[PDB]
């Protein structure tokens, strides 16, 4: 796993030993050729698993993580380049550590044998989040949706440590492999109780979870460009990955404690996908989407059978890669129009005919239009909770049918109609923002043709 | 702006706890949840009962 | 043909009607399937004729890995890792090969089904006997062991129902 | 949108413990800097501390 | 060698070369309507051939060409069904949808995007035809959410025009109101059943339950405009008088009573659904015709018609008819 | 030209050097991993008579 | 564990003599390289503070900064190799002679343990 | 990137499952045998607890 | 461009206070009227009449044709839920009763 490390750690020698004018150019080039060594890690077994060493080892489930991680930093590089212009070499220099150090520790988090070195880099990437939101942010909220980034996170995460170390008091490991090989049931106990709850409530407020969703439309609204795409398509992806590890001993625990957080997430998507219907901002609609889909992967994982483990990875990485888009799509009318306000640029279709190409297949994507991994990821979490129980039918589809509703009404109201008289800055679109839009959307198209590369260890 | 304002972020300074508040933030954000929990809960009971007297015709079930 | 076995995937001697013109009029399937006989078949098959005498000339072998016997995880002292995770291995590369039977005989049912047309229902009944029966054997090793499934959960599975098959035949036997 | 997500979510778990949090800084920091106070609660803690213990 | 399956792919296949192009110079040109009408055609006289060797034997296939992913014990394969509803509405569709695009090369030559209007009828054309030859439910999904996005796309032809972009947004609701049992059947298909495949359904459901039988009605009610989810196919009228002629008159709208003529074996061992169904006919085709005898814009009255003759289809299902609905499509 | 653009394109080569090192890195900590190297039950392999080791 | 009561515990020894029968740690040892790579950022950060090139201001005190971290190191590493070896064979020593205290348990097969089976549904 | 994916060797055994179901199950019905077993692992190796109650 | 006196603000208790409020919004005093002074946080913002924007004047010269909305006068709160595009409240040629009754 170090022929992967060691070249994102080079990549800060690199950045900060570079021309004032060379940065983006040689991160970038870099960047991809990291992105396209990892590509070599999707090939798994059907045994265990690709144990490289004592301390990292990968895993299907673990693979598509680290593809994605490695192949979102280029496009973020190219997101941030158009608004960092004004600012000196070396606060970019910084801007682009602290990119680096958030790819190295998740990297370092998606492999991580251990337990415990799982929670220290699982927390370490706080840090990187957290500078690049209060630091280059631009409205005066982001200090306060730091707070909340920041301390929501911590409130679930330092019991989940607790647990940790108990358990290895009593296990006398922490190691994954041994941890699944010699797991034990859990008894029907108060302290048993709150076992399961240390180990669940941290990965569950970075869902987020409906309850405990604050944090997120606040972090993701006043956060830079990379910084949106990074907490969409990655950090989200924390919590369903260290839910579907932990989940290993809190059988048959599970069984009974599952209710209130199912109850959460399915009442929550309904709840959000309605709250996206009366939206004013475009940032705000595409983080409520993203707590939807991530209930849905909620409720997957809680059910905890091979369809359900399937369908929450392959919507993991569906829904990383157009939520990274939308947002990109957001940036890219912000940067014109300065406001974030929905209602304000219409008619965008007369002005900028291929962006609108790209907004359609966003909202496509996002849609569930078969037979993209979108839909492969939601109809197999439907079909496993229709097994779970008949019922969760009526929800699921008026879940389907909301988010098809608010993504068309995004897709209406920004391209559709008349264009705004009083507003004559929409310049042609750079070769920059298509380029970027094309990298998001090629891999979903191609990822629907290998779907087992993004279906998990259970395929 | 006045609009966007008033609609996101004017909203919690101008809060009060009140009965007409309470009432329905408690009916509206706990009823739907205890609801479904009552008939999910009420359906897998079913369920497993009907399993446990093994009258469910579970013939043909291998993906789950 | 020779690519796959005929007894694994079995076929009907495929009985086919002689054409019995009871008109003199030229039927234009006839002379159609004729012309695209000419216009299609026979540069598909020399064109497969060039490519085949070209991987003749170039001839190399691939073949089927074996795997050795191991002790399954019934032989295994209750904390010994190395033979766990030999019996685990065993054991997940069995539940591979039981899928792939399960979905042989699925294919076997949906070709039956295709082929017996109008009459499937009644000639059809021993492919789907077939898949009862394998499909009862295959819910009964891995019906509700969830996602985290191994060894150890399959045989605490095993080892309940045939405690419950023991108390009732012994019921039966006092009856 | 509102009742909810923009108030009782925000009222239950971060605004009650900012409040809490408020309230109790303001109670513990908020000594008139008079030593006499300070001697007399080392006096009652003292105190307290030998009989409770044994 | 057997040509059947070679033709019969050769028309769907054939279909989408101008797709392909649409890259290139001629899609620059004002060449590129004469070149899908042409291509149109020429699939439509390609495909004249298997409904002739079917007439003359009755022949049917499966052709399960391309394996995609495999789960556990179920295996899902791009798979065509090439029985005699799909011959026969194959050629059908092909001639209506040649008929309309000479028509619309004189009906819309003033719009500066006729290229793109041409483009968007052959795509409506390839989900039309991947939802009737489909033989899993899976692909026919594929088609059965591709003609209706082909269908907002088209309906909001002039996006600078409110009511059209309302009307999409409307056709999009009721069809994902029908998309909810669409789901619900696909879902209980798959837990009980182990199969998306329609074989291994029939085989499996010699009395078929309620459950999928409804999903399925509700997805046909949903897709044909019956009672309960009508107005959307009057409301489609904003869209181009073509669009109206080829897609909600007489090729996509149909498609729901085709679910229910794909599934008639199951329809044949359950009664209480035939009664739904001939009972949902019967009110839409009389609502339908009662609302067109009072109607001013000629697109509405024969939308109206379209609706009632759609109802009368479902009636033919509902008193166990399904062929003579297949003739009266 | 040479000793002139390497002194503005030094920077380059350093994370192709990185890569080259973590395989390298790799491979030394496969070296520690060898205790049960040709005696698992299911690859208990006889060696050809010109093998020193089954894997490296 | 407290060791500070240990008998025989010279009062101020760094490194007893005793430790020099355990393997010394290898110079290219990753902990040692931790070092270096500690005092080389130090150096830098040395550089930062007083307004001096931070890469290239000066090389012998950057020399001198990454020597001291890695000579502290190195002994530091041994002082703590011994200490983890001394934890071992105290305990290796107490589980021998209390043999009552840590009884063998007998060898079990999962073949004849009962495990209650919990079905996921 | 897309190339190297398409062709990566089966490291997932499906074809060498395929092959091996495919000669048991020739085996198993050229000798009669009832297909799968419901039994996953034999019973005279298992141990139950004699219960005597 | 928009200074902090120019934002939405806490309930109006006073005439005076109705005032500024009235001034701010750009709306005659006699016209003002803010939502009622319960729990939900309106605060100061004018309660406009529910009427969609569908049944506003297609004649008039608009500077939003298409959303019928003029530069400076104030946004209904609910703008979204009337967009010609969603619920319109325009009058019907029969009454809202007797429709229901007869479609029921
Ligand atoms: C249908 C068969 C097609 C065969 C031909 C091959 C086509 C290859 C396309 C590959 C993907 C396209 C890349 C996306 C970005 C588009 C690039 C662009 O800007 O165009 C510039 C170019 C130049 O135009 P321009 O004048 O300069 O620009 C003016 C404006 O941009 C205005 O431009 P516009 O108004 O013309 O709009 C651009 C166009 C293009 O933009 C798009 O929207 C394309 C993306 C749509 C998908 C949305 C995501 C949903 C998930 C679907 C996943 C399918 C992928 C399959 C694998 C792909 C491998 C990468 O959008 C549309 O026209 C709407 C079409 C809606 C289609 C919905 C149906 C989806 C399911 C269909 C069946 C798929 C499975 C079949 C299974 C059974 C049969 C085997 O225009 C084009 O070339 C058009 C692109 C081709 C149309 C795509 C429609 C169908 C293709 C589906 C994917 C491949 C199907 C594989 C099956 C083959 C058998
Ligand atoms: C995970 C482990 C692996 C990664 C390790 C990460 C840490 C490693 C380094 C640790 C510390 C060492 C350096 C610190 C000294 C500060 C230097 C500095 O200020 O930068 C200027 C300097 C360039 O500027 P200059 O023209 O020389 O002088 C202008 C002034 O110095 C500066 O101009 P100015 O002062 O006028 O500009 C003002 C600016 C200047 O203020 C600063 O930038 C100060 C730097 C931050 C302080 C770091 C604190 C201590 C380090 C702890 C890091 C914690 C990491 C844990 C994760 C949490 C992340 C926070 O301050 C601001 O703008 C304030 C607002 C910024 C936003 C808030 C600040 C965020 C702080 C977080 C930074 C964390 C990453 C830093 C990366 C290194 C930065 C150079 O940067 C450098 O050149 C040094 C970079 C390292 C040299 C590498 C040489 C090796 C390459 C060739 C050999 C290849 C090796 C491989 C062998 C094989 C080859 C064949
Ligand atoms: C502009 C108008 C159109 C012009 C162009 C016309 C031509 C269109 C044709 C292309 C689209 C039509 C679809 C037809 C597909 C043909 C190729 C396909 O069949 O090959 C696939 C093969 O492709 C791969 O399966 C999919 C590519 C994998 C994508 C990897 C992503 C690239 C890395 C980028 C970074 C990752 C970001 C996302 C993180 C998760 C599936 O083959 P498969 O049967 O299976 O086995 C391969 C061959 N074997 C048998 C030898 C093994
Ligand atoms: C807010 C946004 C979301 C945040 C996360 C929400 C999710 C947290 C929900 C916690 C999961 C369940 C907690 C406890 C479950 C135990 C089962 C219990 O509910 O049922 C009865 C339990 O009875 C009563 O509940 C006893 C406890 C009564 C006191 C609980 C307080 C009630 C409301 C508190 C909710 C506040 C949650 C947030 C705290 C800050 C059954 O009684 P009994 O069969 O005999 O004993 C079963 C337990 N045994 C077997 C171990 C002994
Ligand atoms: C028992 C002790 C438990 C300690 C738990 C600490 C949780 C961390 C949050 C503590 C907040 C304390 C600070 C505070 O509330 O002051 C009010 C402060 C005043 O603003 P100032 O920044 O001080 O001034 C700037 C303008 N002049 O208000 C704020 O700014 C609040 C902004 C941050 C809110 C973050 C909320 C995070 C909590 C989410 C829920 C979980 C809470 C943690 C406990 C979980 C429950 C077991
Ligand atoms: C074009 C011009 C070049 C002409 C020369 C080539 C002539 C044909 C020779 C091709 C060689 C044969 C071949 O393609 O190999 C088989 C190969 C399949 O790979 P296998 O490994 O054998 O099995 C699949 C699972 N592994 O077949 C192909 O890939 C070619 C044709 C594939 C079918 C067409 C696919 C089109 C639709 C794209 C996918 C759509 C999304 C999925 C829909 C799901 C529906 C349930
Ligand atoms: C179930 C549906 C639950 C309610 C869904 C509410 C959705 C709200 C958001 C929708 C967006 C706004 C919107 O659609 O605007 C209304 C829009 C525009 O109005 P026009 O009449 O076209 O005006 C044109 C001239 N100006 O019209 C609509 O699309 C509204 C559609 C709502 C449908 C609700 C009624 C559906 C009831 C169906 C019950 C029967 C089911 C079928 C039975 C099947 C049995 C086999
Ligand atoms: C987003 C903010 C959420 C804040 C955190 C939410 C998670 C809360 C989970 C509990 C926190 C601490 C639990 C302890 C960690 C696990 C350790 C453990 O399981 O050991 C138990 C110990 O169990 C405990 O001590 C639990 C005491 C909990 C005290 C703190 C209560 C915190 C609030 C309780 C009500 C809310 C609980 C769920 C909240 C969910 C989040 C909203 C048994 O060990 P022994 O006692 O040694 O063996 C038994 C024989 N003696």
């Amino acid at each position: 796993m170090l022929k992967i490390i060691i070249p994102t750690t080079m990549l800060l020698p690199m950045t900060w030993m570079s021309k004032h004018n060379m940065i983006w150019i040689n991160a970038t080039v870099h960047s991809l050729l990291i992105s396209l060594i990892s590509l070599s890690l999707l090939n798994q077994l059907g045994e265990n698993s690709l144990n490289f060493s004592l301390t990292f080892f990968s895993d299907s489930l673990s693979a598509p993580l680290l593809v994605l991680t490695t192949w979102l930093l280029p496009l973020m590089l190219m997101a941030s380049q158009s608004h960092l212009s004004k600012e000196t070499t070396t606060r970019k220099k910084l801007y682009i550590t602290m990119l680096i150090l958030l790819q190295l520790f998740l990297i370092m988090t998606f492999t991580a044998t251990e337990l415990i070195l799982f929670y220290i880099l699982f927390e370490a990437t706080l840090v990187p989040t957290l500078i690049i939101i209060t630091r280059w942010g631009n409205q005066t909220e982001r200090l306060n949706a730091g707070l909340y980034f920041l301390f929501y996170t911590l409130a679930g995460s330092l019991p989940l440590l607790v647990a940790l170390v108990y358990i290895q008091n009593t296990t006398g490991s922490l190691n994954f492999l041994i941890i699944h090989y010699w797991s034990h049931p859990l008894s029907n106990s108060w302290s048993n109780i709150f076992m399961w709850l240390a180990c669940i409530m941290a990965f569950m407020v970075k869902m987020p979870l409906y309850g405990l969703h604050l944090w997120l439309p606040k972090a993701h609204v006043e956060a830079p460009i990379a910084g949106s795409m990074v907490l969409a398509a990655v950090l989200l992806k924390l919590g369903g990955y260290g839910m579907m590890r932990i989940t290993t001993i809190l059988n048959p625990l599970t069984n009974y404690m599952a209710y209130p957080f199912l109850m959460l997430s399915m009442w929550g998507m309904i709840m959000t996908s309605s709250i996206c219907l009366r939206q004013t901002d475009l940032k705000s609609l595409i983080a409520y989407s993203s707590v939807s889909h991530m209930a849905l992967v909620i409720v997957a994982i809680m059910i905890q059978t091979p369809w359900s483990f399937m369908g929450a990875t392959a919507l993991m990485i569906a829904h990383g890669l157009t939520s990274s888009m939308l947002f990109c799509l957001a940036n890219t009318n912000y940067e014109r129009v300065h406001s974030r306000t929905m209602i304000l640029a219409r008619g965008l279709q007369t002005l900028l005919p291929l962006m609108a190409t790209w907004w359609l297949v966003a909202s496509l994507t996002n849609l569930a239009l078969p037979p993209s991994i979108n839909l492969i990821g939601e109809l197999f979490i439907i079909t496993a909770s229709f097994s779970w129980s008949n019922i969760t039918i009526i929800l699921m589809g008026m879940n389907m049918m909301i988010t098809a509703l608010y993504s068309l009404y995004m897709l209406i109201t920004t391209q559709r109609g008349k264009y705004t008289h009083h507003i004559n800055n929409i310049k042609p679109s750079f070769t920059r923002e298509n380029a970027l839009m094309a990298l998001h959307i090629l891999p979903l198209l191609l990822l629907t043709l290998n779907p087992k590369m993004i279906l998990g260890p259970l395929y | 702006i006045r609009w966007t304002y008033a609609r996101s972020a004017n909203i919690y300074p101008n809060f009060r706890p009140t009965p007409k508040t309470s009432l329905l933030g408690a009916l509206f954000g706990i009823g739907p949840l205890f609801f479904w929990y009552y008939v999910f809960k009420t359906d897998r009971d079913k369920k497993e009962k009907l399993i446990q007297e093994g009258k469910l015709d579970q013939t043909f079930n291998i993906s789950y | 043909p020779d690519s796959w076995d005929k007894d694994v995937y079995p076929e009907p001697p495929r009985r086919t009607p002689a054409p019995a013109p009871q008109t003199s009029l030229p039927n234009p399937v006839t002379y159609l399937t004729k012309i695209f006989d000419l216009l299609v078949d026979r540069p598909v098959t020399l064109a497969r004729e060039f490519i085949e005498q070209q991987h003749a000339k170039n001839r190399y072998y691939y073949y089927h890995r074996e795997f050795r016997r191991v002790p399954d995880i019934t032989e295994c002292e209750e904390k010994d890792i190395l033979c766990m995770f030999e019996a685990e291995m065993q054991w997940r590369r069995d539940y591979k090969v039981d899928q792939e039977i399960v979905n042989i005989i699925q294919e076997r049912l949906k070709a039956c089904q295709q082929r017996e047309g109008e009459s499937y229902r009644q000639n059809c009944a021993k492919e789907l006997e077939q898949f009862t029966q394998v499909s009862k054997a295959f819910q009964d090793r891995y019906s509700d062991l969830g996602a985290h499934y191994s060894a150890r959960k399959c045989l605490a599975k095993q080892k309940q129902r045939m405690l419950a098959e023991r108390k009732a035949a012994k019921e039966a036997a006092a009856a | 949108s509102s009742l909810l997500d923009l108030i009782w979510l925000e009222t239950i778990l971060p605004k009650t413990t900012s409040f809490i949090q408020m309230k109790m800084s303001i109670m513990v920091s908020n000594q008139k800097g008079l030593i006499k106070l300070y001697f007399l609660s080392f006096l009652i803690t003292i105190m307290i501390s030998m009989t409770l213990f044994n | 060698m057997n040509p059947f399956a070679s033709l019969t792919l050769t028309t769907l296949t054939i279909l989408t070369i101008p797709i392909m192009m649409s890259n290139s110079n001629i899609y620059k040109t004002n060449l590129y309507p004469n070149y899908v009408k042409t291509t149109v055609s020429y699939a439509f006289t390609l495909s004249l051939v298997p409904l002739l060797m079917f007439m003359h034997t009755g022949q049917e296939m499966i052709i399960s060409n391309w394996h995609w992913m495999t789960l556990q014990t179920v295996e899902l394969s791009l798979s065509f069904k090439m029985d005699y509803f799909s011959v026969m509405f194959i050629p059908v569709a092909l001639f209506v949808t040649w008929s309309i695009m000479e028509f619309s090369m004189w009906y819309m030559h003033s719009d500066p995007f006729i290229n793109r209007f041409f483009k968007y009828l052959l795509l409506f054309l390839i989900t039309m035809m991947i939802l009737v030859t489909a033989n899993n439910l899976f692909q026919l999904f594929i088609g059965w959410e591709g003609v209706g996005i082909m269908s907002f796309l088209l309906i909001g032809w002039w996006h600078g025009r409110t009511d059209a972009n309302t009307a999409a947004l409307q056709a999009i609701l009721y069809n994902r109101i029908g998309d909810i049992g669409f789901v619900l059947s696909m879902a209980w298909f798959l837990t009980h059943s182990n199969a998306w495949d329609l074989q291994q359904i029939f085989m499996l459901n010699n009395e078929c339950p309620n459950m999928p039988l409804i999903g399925l009605l509700l997805a046909a009610a949903g897709k044909s405009a019956q009672f309960g989810l009508h107005p959307w196919l009057p409301s489609a009228m904003e869209g181009p008088t073509p669009v109206s002629a080829l897609l909600h008159s007489s090729t996509m709208v149909v498609a729901g009573v085709f679910l229910l003529i794909r599934f008639y074996p199951l329809m044949e061992t359950n009664k209480l659904v035939q009664t739904m169904t001939l009972c949902l006919g019967a009110i839409t085709t009389l609502f339908t015709a009662l609302c067109a005898i009072t109607q001013n814009d000629i697109k509405k009255i024969v939308a109206f018609s379209t609706s009632s003759q759609l109802g009368l289809m479902m009636v033919t299902i509902g008193i166990n008819q399904p062929h003579l609905a297949f003739l009266h499509i | 030209n040479v000793l002139q653009i390497v002194r503005d394109h030094w920077v380059h080569i350093l994370v192709p050097v990185g890569f080259v090192f973590g395989c390298y890195l790799d491979r030394r900590s496969d070296e520690k991993l060898t205790a049960f190297r040709n005696k698992s039950l299911l690859f208990k392999r006889e060696l050809r008579p010109n093998e020193e080791v089954t894997w490296k | 564990t407290m060791m500070s009561g240990r008998p025989g515990r010279v009062p101020l020894q760094f490194l007893p003599n005793e430790a020099r029968s355990l393997p010394p740690p290898k110079l290219t040892d990753p902990r040692l390289v931790y070092m270096g790579f500690l005092g080389y950022c130090s150096g830098l950060i040395d550089n930062a503070i007083r307004r001096r090139p931070v890469v290239s201001a000066g090389l012998h005190r950057q020399l001198l900064y990454v020597t001291s971290f890695v000579f502290f190191g190195y002994y530091l590493l041994k002082r703590q190799d011994y200490m983890y070896a001394l934890r071992d064979h105290d305990m290796f020593a107490y589980v021998k002679s209390h043999p009552e205290d840590f009884p063998e348990k007998d060898k079990k097969t999962y073949g004849e343990i009962l495990e209650e089976f919990h079905p996921v549904r | 990137g897309s190339t190297f994916v398409a062709y990566l060797p089966d490291y997932r055994m499906q074809e060498w499952a395929r092959r091996e179901a495919e000669r048991l199950v020739k085996y198993r019905e050229a000798n009669g045998l009832p297909l799968m077993e419901s039994n996953c692992f034999d019973p005279n190796k298992i141990q139950l607890p004699e219960d005597e109650d | 461009h928009v200074t902090k006196d120019m934002f939405p603000g806490p309930y109006p208790k006073t005439p005076e206070e109705r005032a500024a409020a009235a001034k701010k919004y750009n709306m005659r005093v006699e016209d003002y009227e803010p939502y009622p002074d319960d729990g939900m946080g309106y605060g100061d913002y004018p309660k406009l009449p529910d009427r969609s924007q569908q049944e506003r004047d297609p004649w008039y010269d608009w500077d939003h044709p298409d959303l019928r909305l003029n530069w400076g006068e104030p946004i209904h709160w609910d703008l979204d839920m009337y967009i010609r595009n969603r619920v319109d409240t325009s009058p019907t040629p029969v009454s809202w009763n007797t429709m229901c009754k007869h479609l029921f």
